[PDB]
Order: C-alpha cells, then structure tokens, then sequence
C-alpha cells in the first residue's frame, strides 16, 4: 500500500496473509473455512496466516492453517488477468473471534464514487524496497467505468474495476495482490494488477467480486 | 512493473530475471518483480 496509513493491530480481522516460505499475497476470510484471493496467487502448499499484524513477529493472536484446496477460476487467463479470483479452503476451520472474522460477500455491484478500504503488506513505495512488517490501509473510491477504460485502453474486462486516484500517490502495490477491497462492509474487490503503483492516470485494477457470488457459493457447496 | 504499460500483477515475488515474473512484470534491480 502506497500513500496509506498503519491500520492498527487486528483492525482488519478478515485480512489474511498467504505464505509459501515468505508472505507473497493477501486474502479475505469469507467464512470459517474459506478465503478469497487472486488466481495469480496460486501456489501449491500455501499456508494461510490469520490474525496477523506484524508478519515477522509472533504477537499471540495468529492462526496458521494450511490450505487443503486452492481453486482457481476455470476461465482465469494469466496474460490478461481476466477472472483473477481463487478460493482457498482451510485444512481446519479458523477459530472466529474479534481478531479473526469473516467479511460479507456483496449482493450487487457497487457504483462509482463509493468509498472503500484497501489493505495489505505490499510495498509502501511505488518502486524499490519498502516491504512492511505491519498491515497498511488505504481509503479509496471506486472509479467510473469510462475513467478506468480510458486509463487502460483495451485492457479492462467486464470482470475488472479501477479504484484509487487519477492524480496518483495512493494505490495498492506488489505484495498486496489477492487482498481485500471492502466497501460498505462488503467484499467488492480483490487486489489484482496495475501499470506501476500510484502513478498519475494509472489507478489500481481490481477483480469485480460481485460478478462471482454465484460461482463462489457453488464452489464452496461442492468442495 | 516495467515501462511498457503492460499488465503487471501485484504479487510479491523473488526473481533473478524477467521470465521469473508474471504477466508483463519485469525483475527489478532489487530482485523482486515489479
Ligand atoms: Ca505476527
């Protein structure tokens, strides 16, 4: 997260870290057994870390749970990033508490202008070495379809939206992928991609979660 | 990210060369994709 603020320990209780020997992506807990992340965050043998704040120090509220299943959307395209969503099943159920909690799925899509919370342990500079210990946060609005499509000619599919600031300065960045964009208490986005981080005219691009509610429910029901 | 305006996913990934990186991401001088 570039241009953001320190969240505060466990203030984003649905935020998880995906760890394969090091933190590489975020995710969002949607029930005691399932995490939503990005398809491009797929690895075999993922360990989900919940209740984390400082990912490099044991602080006492963490739960480490291995993924038993990591299910990429069947139509995910790794060049265009269309359908950039993945469901991870936990080997055992997380113990829900004030610091480890699920976030609701949307019942419809959010309109442009809606304010959201974006979070993660991604780079806190647009380039160079600035990977944080503690969770960082950003408030950012959903941008219009026309703004998004003009910023990224030919690159925006029906399954993507832009959020952030056309003036730049505030954005998600490398290490934030797969993490939450939450608006009015619903999980509306997944950190996906961008051209750089926090550059003018190049806002972050996010997976449109509202398009996948049926698929999420069906996958959870059959796995 | 590189300078070409391509699709660069925001994953944190260690790398030695561009082919280690997803999409249009390149391997930056610090050994991470961007
Ligand atoms: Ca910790």
């Amino acid at each position: 997260i570039v241009g953001g603020y320190t969240c505060g320990a466990n203030t984003v209780p649905y935020q998880v870290s995906l760890n394969s020997g090091y933190h590489f992506c975020g995710g969002s807990l949607i029930n005691s057994q399932w995490v939503v992340s990005a398809a491009h965050c797929y690895k075999s043998g993922i360990q989900v870390r919940l209740g984390e704040d400082n990912i490099n120090v044991v602080e006492g509220n963490e739960q480490f749970i291995s993924a038993s299943k990591s299910i990429v959307h069947p139509s995910y395209n790794s060049n265009t990033l269309n359908n950039d969503i993945m469901l991870i099943k936990l080997k055992s159920a997380a113990s829900l508490n004030s610091r480890v909690a699920s976030i609701s799925l949307p019942t419809s899509c959010a309109s442009a202008g809606t304010q959201c919370l974006i979070s993660g342990w991604g780079n806190t500079k647009s380039s160079g070495t600035s990977y944080p210990d503690v969770l960082k946060c950003l408030k950012a609005p959903i941008l219009s379809d026309s703004s998004c499509k003009s910023a990224y000619p030919g690159q925006i599919t029906s399954n993507m939206f832009c959020a952030g600031y056309l003036e730049g300065g505030k954005d998600s960045c490398q290490g934030d992928s797969g993490g939450p964009v939450v608006c009015s208490g619903k999980l509306q986005g997944i950190v996906s991609w961008g051209s750089g981080c926090a550059q003018k005219n190049k806002p972050g691009v996010y997976t449109k979660v509202c398009n996948y509610v049926s698929w999420i429910k069906q996958t959870i029901a059959s796995n | 990210s590189g300078s070409d305006g391509g699709v660069c996913p925001k994953i944190l990934k260690k790398c030695r060369r561009d082919s280690d990186c997803p999409g249009a991401c390149i391997c930056r001088g610090n050994g991470y994709c961007g």
